[PDB]
């Protein structure tokens, strides 16, 4: 039984997922040039330095996913939004995933 | 054009009084306060909002809770015993602290004027943004119990600022001039200010007779506050977890933090209703949190705290040799004064007496401040 508020919830997580996507997004960059910068460029005291400017904005992915979260915390979806309550668990296991891409980064340069 | 600023701890506030009217200016993000937060990074400064924001990717060249140590030396109890707690560095310059940290590179040092003189010339940034004229003439609030030392480093940080310090006011009675409690007639008025913030809890007694005050008392807790109520939720919630699904969650810093955040924000939902919903869509090894809690939960989880709030009452009464039947008013401030239930231990205190609350407790500093701005200015 589809109901006109259950639009305005998918509404806020379509917002939400896009938001998402800016920061997967800012974690493939991340990656990207881990690859380049560990690919051997420069003294190995520089890379230190480059390795833990890369650190800072994985720590800011983390957060700006932690910050999804939080706001994903906020909603109440009763059991018949069967839709929302997909899509909102969808996104939730999605960042929690791009989280452990995190932590597998952060984890191994700049200690 | 003359403000009025609430210099807080952990938030700042700016006020206006124009058109018969204070109007609380809302900084260039939306917000009616600003974190008194200041972050030094590799390009740039950052100062409230921006800087509370980034707190967890720089918690190191992040500043806050410089209230804690301006005018004070650096063997003052309470430098020494908030310093174990700040991931900044506190320095000892010939015994006057100051804040050192990492900004473009070069290793910088600040007294906490210099720091407290930022968060001034973010509030009247702020309300330059609002007003679309020049703004330097200020009242700057601080706490009663603030010493000459600790009151002359903060109308520095103003004049550091270029703000034309009117006065210091001292914050009680800023709320307290706010309620119009110093346009009252004729015999002399007690006035018990009862100020609970998120991390501090501040009373004050003062008397007002002819527009005239005078501080009688100032006790408090300086570790109690809101904070201390989200953590009995958290600790309720935990040992649910654990009950439900034999699952310990309190190692996950992202499972506890997102718990402690639906915690905080329940919380305030509980002061305008008698039930909060929470839903954590995969807490902890993949398992939904859904629960809820009520008011009275809330209220028995938190039983000790909220009635502990009357030993800095009482003793602020025994300080000023007043029976707490000589009280006239009784102001609340700070935002977790919202509480119901400790709104009624108060009351059920002054043998139901009524309170000063109805303007936002968070804004009430300000709010006074402004007021009396306009006045000096
Ligand atoms: N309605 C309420 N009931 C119980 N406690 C409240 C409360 N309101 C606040 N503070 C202000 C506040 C208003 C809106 C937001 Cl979005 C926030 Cl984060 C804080 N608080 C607490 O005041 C302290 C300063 O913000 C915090 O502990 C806050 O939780
Ligand atoms: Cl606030």
């Amino acid at each position: 039984g589809n109901s006109p508020q259950e639009e305005v919830e998918l509404k806020k997580l379509k917002h939400l997922e896009k938001s998402v996507e800016k920061i997967a997004d800012q974690l493939e960059e991340l990656n990207k040039e881990l690859t380049g910068i560990q690919q051997g460029f420069l003294p190995k005291d520089l890379q230190a330095e480059a390795l833990c400017k890369l650190d800072r904005r994985v720590k800011a992915t983390i957060e700006q996913f932690m910050k999804i979260l939080e706001e994903i915390d906020t909603l109440i979806l009763p059991e018949n939004f069967k839709d929302s309550r997909l899509k909102r668990k969808g996104l939730v296991k999605k960042v929690q995933a791009f989280l452990a891409e995190c932590d597998t980064v952060e984890q191994n340069i700049c200690q | 054009p003359a403000v009025g600023i609430d210099l807080g701890t952990t938030y700042s506030c700016v006020g206006v009084f124009q058109h018969g009217k204070v109007e609380i200016i809302a900084n260039d993000q939306g917000n009616r306060t600003t974190p008194s937060y200041v972050a030094f990074t590799d390009t740039e400064r950052l100062i409230g909002d921006a800087a509370k924001n980034q707190v967890a990717m720089n918690p190191t060249n992040t500043v806050f809770d410089a209230k804690r140590l301006i005018g004070r030396r650096f063997d003052d109890a309470v430098v020494q015993s908030d310093m174990k707690h700040w991931p900044f560095m506190v320095v000892n310059d010939a015994g006057r602290p100051k804040v050192q940290v990492e900004y473009k590179g070069e290793t910088k040092s600040f007294y906490p004027e210099e720091v407290s003189s930022m968060v001034l010339t973010k509030m009247k940034e702020i309300a330059e943004a609002y007003l679309g004229k020049t703004v330097t003439n200020a009242v700057v609030t601080v706490p009663a119990y603030f010493n000459d030392s600790q009151r002359q480093a903060t109308k520095d940080a103003g004049t550091i600022a270029g703000l034309n310090v009117l006065r210091i006011i001292n914050e009680p009675t800023a709320a307290a001039i706010a309620y119009g409690l110093d346009k009252k007639v004729g015999a002399e008025r007690n006035v018990l200010i009862f100020d609970l913030g998120g991390g501090t809890f501040d009373v004050s007694i003062l008397t007002i007779e002819d527009g005239i005050f005078e501080v009688k008392s100032t006790a408090g807790d300086t570790h109690l506050g809101g904070e201390d109520f989200d953590n009995r939720m958290v600790n309720h919630f935990i040992a649910e977890f654990k009950r439900k699904h034999k699952k310990d969650i309190s190692e996950n810093k992202r499972a506890v933090r997102r718990l402690r955040t639906a915690c905080e924000r329940a919380k305030r939902t509980l002061s305008s209703s008698t039930q909060a919903s929470i839903e954590i869509d995969s807490l902890y090894e993949g398992i939904d949190f859904y629960t809820s809690i009520t008011r009275a939960r809330f209220e028995e989880l938190n039983a000790d705290l909220f009635r502990g709030t009357l030993d800095p009452v009482e003793k602020a009464l025994r300080d000023a040799k007043l029976d707490k039947s000589q009280i006239h008013d009784i102001v609340l401030v700070g935002g977790s004064t919202r509480i119901p239930k400790i709104q009624k231990l108060l009351q059920d205190f002054f043998n139901g007496k009524e309170l000063n609350k109805s303007i936002n407790p968070d804004e009430a500093v300000a709010y006074g401040a402004a007021v009396q701005a306009a006045i000096l200015s």
